[PDB]
């Protein structure tokens, strides 16, 4: 009888540490799916300006070649 | 009053902005296909330049919605011009060089 | 108003694309010939100790080319240097 | 229901991505030995052969 | 023949890699489960 | 001797939490 | 230009009780933290005429950081940054990375980041460490690795200490050294070796004492770090950075493992009668009997030396003493390099402590070299290891605390892949 | 919105497993074509080889 409820004890305790465990790495994964999200919203905003930067970038060099054509 | 004058100048507008922007971007493209033209007869001239030089023992020049598919055809074209068998060649040649 | 700005959009829209992939191909072409460019920076280089034997004849003393056997007369001025 | 979806099929695109980036990147390092012992072998067979002229 | 005897060789013919191993072993476990869900 | 039933019960979800905190770490890994 | 300082386990943060005590002394600065631009790589200034270090002290048994809870160097520092844990790691690799590793590294490196936000131009780590030890050895390793991954570019510095050829301590630190080289190898970026059986000799041979405490170790160490560190603070002819140490001492990526001298580490009654000009405290520098580390240079080739001269010292005297170092005979150079040395000079002379053992000198040098001298310390340890390991000896502590056997192996193989590239890189 | 990402999210997945199959079955048959692709180029080179000899 007191073996069983030693080990009863022992399994209370192990499921304890498994619980504080389950919910650290739980606590974890979601702010690093957050961060996820957001970098991936950043990296959108950047390939907007990229491809913003390149108009303009085409928009200066036919500008540059009318003025070379004239001179 | 202010609204009808404001239509007829929404349609001076719709007219000018039509103008402007197909000139705009007909102009670019002529541009910059004339540019990877260059660029690609820059292309080709080193290509003969290391085959006749080096290996080549022979060298031989290529030939040469809608508007959509026409410049993907067009970029296909010219950015296969060179294959993987020169790509490879230039590698493992490079390599060859150095050692 | 709704169709100006429809037109509007689909222009700015078309350059986009268009400016995005002709980007896409020049920096790929780019890469290609820097590339070549560095092969010839060290041909001309490798050429330099070559004596005025192999600088004449580097190649010895009519289909298309396979790529295993397509630099056999490279190899054979690398044997004649070992 | 289209939201859960949406999580679920995001998630499983991603783990294959990567799986395809692993494998497409040893692939190519494989590939350029097996380029590179091919040359290698040629370059002997043409010694060989010099030695033999 | 003297130059023939000479060099016969040439004439004849980590850290990362446990990381990456330990990475490509969670990935598959994770693939495991991914097509046993897909399957039942 | 309920006492035991209560301890299998804690046993099976022991076995439970192993499973998922190996899930987890694949999870952690790949994100 | 700032460069934060952490200080794990018994071993560094007792080096780091005397590094600022040194320090407040070069700067003015009274225990309190009150003075009546130089010091802003070493402190941060507030409130009225207030200013605070950046360092943090970190470890498990609380015994120690009570030290410096309540003696007289209160009132200095940040009264959170004195990290404390609940029990020690009892010189256990797998206690100090798996088991208690995992639960004071959130709270030290939460505050390591807002020390770094604070920080106006980062510019490096430096970390005092034993791996003669748990604590030191495998807490250390888990906090640089989750450094790396961090920040990354960053220069680290470690200021690590090997436990001696003989004269050991701890019982199980062949076993802790060996465990945590795999993290002291591949994540650190400059290593800064010590080693406890030479500055006996040193301060027995020189400071002519014959019972030295830790006390002496620590202050003749600390006295490195400011060398170390001058240039960055004060004014020089040729300032010398952590990049220039870097780009310089590092002709390989895994081969940055440097010796450290100093000179004159001189007395208080021949400081007046022996003359310590620079022509012959260089020629000091470089006899194999004061290198603080334990080993023989005439084993093999020096890779690349760097000088760094306190005090009164005009360039072209360095010049002449280092003709005639490259002019002498028992020392060779590795056939690699010509330009072997990399000269730098302050202006700042050596700044001594009220009660201490060395002296008020007008100047003295600072050397550290990176030479193929090493090979011989990690095969020593290496064997003394495996010895060890054949029984399967002290090996059930580790796996009952998470080690099972794929640690050992991979340690092992790396220890021997590491002698094999000095070995090949040697000639 | 949903529907039209749903349909595009299953086009890649599929798209990517069809490419995931076939790079992995391009690795499958270039292990076994190295070891005997390499000797083919030697008998290419082993008819005038042996004439020399
Ligand atoms: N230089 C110097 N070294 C010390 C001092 N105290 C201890 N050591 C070194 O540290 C080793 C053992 O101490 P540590 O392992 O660092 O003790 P710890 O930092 O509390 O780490 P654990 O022992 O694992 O708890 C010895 O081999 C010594 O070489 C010191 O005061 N000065
Ligand atoms: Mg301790």
């Amino acid at each position: 009888v007191k073996r069983a409820e030693d080990d009863l004890l022992a399994a209370r305790r192990a499921n304890t540490s498994l619980r504080a465990d389950r919910a650290k790495l739980d606590e974890t994964i979601s702010t690093l799916k957050l961060e996820n999200d957001m970098v991936s919203r950043q990296v959108k905003g950047s390939v907007e300006a990229r491809e913003k930067a390149l108009v303009d970038h085409d928009v200066l060099a036919l500008e540059v070649k009318r003025l070379r054509d004239i001179l | 009053k202010r609204i009808t004058e404001q239509f007829k100048d929404l349609q001076s507008k719709f007219r000018h902005f039509e103008l402007v922007d197909t000139k705009k971007y007909k102009e670019v493209w002529g541009m910059k296909e004339a540019d990877v033209a260059a660029l690609v007869r820059q292309l080709l001239q080193a290509d003969k330049v290391l085959h006749e030089q080096q290996l080549g023992w022979d060298w031989r020049p290529p030939d040469d919605r809608r508007a959509a598919e026409r410049e993907q055809e067009f970029w296909s074209r010219m950015t296969h011009v060179i294959s993987d068998k020169h790509t490879r060649v230039w590698g493992a040649l490079e390599k060859q060089l150095e050692k | 108003k709704s169709s100006m700005d429809a037109f509007r959009a689909g222009q700015a829209e078309r350059l986009k694309q268009l400016s995005l992939a002709s980007s896409g191909a020049m920096e790929t072409l780019r890469g290609k010939l820097a590339v070549a460019e560095n092969v010839l920076k060290l041909a001309e280089l490798a050429r330099k100790y070559e004596t005025e034997q192999e600088k004449v004849l580097p190649f010895w003393n009519g289909s298309e080319v396979d790529e295993w056997d397509y630099l056999n007369c490279f190899f054979r001025r690398y044997n004649k240097a070992l | 229901n289209a939201e859960r979806q949406i999580k679920n099929l995001e998630w499983e695109n991603e783990v294959l991505s990567q799986r395809f980036s692993k494998v497409q990147t040893e692939r190519d390092e494989l590939y350029g030995k097996f380029e590179a012992s091919i040359y290698d072998v040629q370059q002997k067979t043409g010694l060989k052969s010099a030695l033999l002229e | 023949v003297d130059l023939e005897s000479f060099l016969p060789s040439r004439l004849l013919n980590q850290r990362k890699e446990a990381a990456v191993q330990r990475d490509l072993k969670a990935i598959n476990d994770l693939l495991d489960t991914a097509k046993g869900t897909a399957g039942r | 001797i309920g006492c035991q039933q209560e301890l299998v019960g804690l046993q099976n979800e022991n076995g439970g939490l192993t499973e998922t905190l190996a899930r987890l770490r694949a999870e952690h890994t790949v994100l | 230009r700032e460069v934060i300082s952490i200080h794990i386990g018994q071993a560094g943060i007792q080096v780091g009780n005397a590094c600022w005590e040194l320090y407040c002394l070069e700067h003015g600065i009274q225990p309190d933290g009150q003075m009546p631009d130089a010091f802003n790589t070493f402190f941060s200034e507030t409130g009225a005429g207030k200013h605070v270090p950046r360092c943090i002290f970190l470890d498990l048994e609380p015994t120690v950081v009570d030290e410096v809870r309540t003696g007289t160097y209160r009132q200095l520092f940040h009264p959170e940054q004195l990290i404390s844990g609940k029990e020690d790691a009892a010189n256990n690799f797998a206690r100090g990375h798996y088991t208690i590793g995992k639960e004071i590294v959130d709270l030290a490196l939460d505050r390591i980041r807002k020390l770094a936000d604070n920080c106006t131009g980062l510019q490096g780590f430096l970390v005092f460490n034993a791996v003669g030890g748990g604590t030191g050895s495998g807490l250390g390793s888990l906090l640089l690795e989750r450094l790396s991954v961090d920040y990354g570019k960053k220069s680290k510095l470690g200021f690590t200490v090997y436990p001696s050829p003989q004269v050991s301590t701890a019982v199980v630190e062949p076993y802790n050294s060996v465990l945590s080289t795999h993290s002291l190898l591949e994540h650190t970026d400059v290593a800064v070796m010590l080693d406890n059986e030479a500055i006996y000799d040193i301060c027995r041979r020189s400071l002519d004492i014959e019972r030295p405490t830790y006390t002496n170790l620590n202050r003749l160490i600390a006295q490195v770090i400011s060398s170390l560190t001058a240039s960055l603070r004060f004014d020089g002819a040729l300032n010398v950075d952590i990049t220039e140490f870097q780009t310089n001492l590092v002709p390989y990526p895994r081969i940055h493992f440097m010796l450290s001298s100093y000179a004159p580490i001189i007395s208080a009654e021949k400081a007046y009668h022996e003359q310590l000009s620079v022509a012959e405290i260089t020629n000091a520098a470089f006899e194999p009997a004061s290198m603080m580390v334990k080993c023989d240079p005439r084993h093999g080739k020096y890779m690349a030396c760097c000088l760094m001269y306190r005090g009164d010292v005009v360039p072209k005297d360095v010049n002449a003493s280092v003709a005639t170092i490259k002019t002498k005979r028992t020392i060779q150079f590795v056939d690699w390099c010509p330009t072997g040395f990399k000269c730098g000079i302050n202006y700042q002379p050596p700044t001594v402590v009220p009660g201490g053992d060395l002296a008020k000198v007008q100047r003295a040098v600072c050397m550290i070299s990176n030479s193929t001298a090493i090979g011989e310390i990690f095969s020593r340890l290496d064997h003394k290891f495996d010895l060890m390991y054949a029984k399967r000896a002290f090996v059930h502590w580790y796996v009952g605390e998470g080690m099972e056997e794929g640690e050992f192996s991979e340690a092992r193989e790396d220890l021997a892949a590491l002698e094999k590239d000095f070995e090949e890189v040697g000639a």
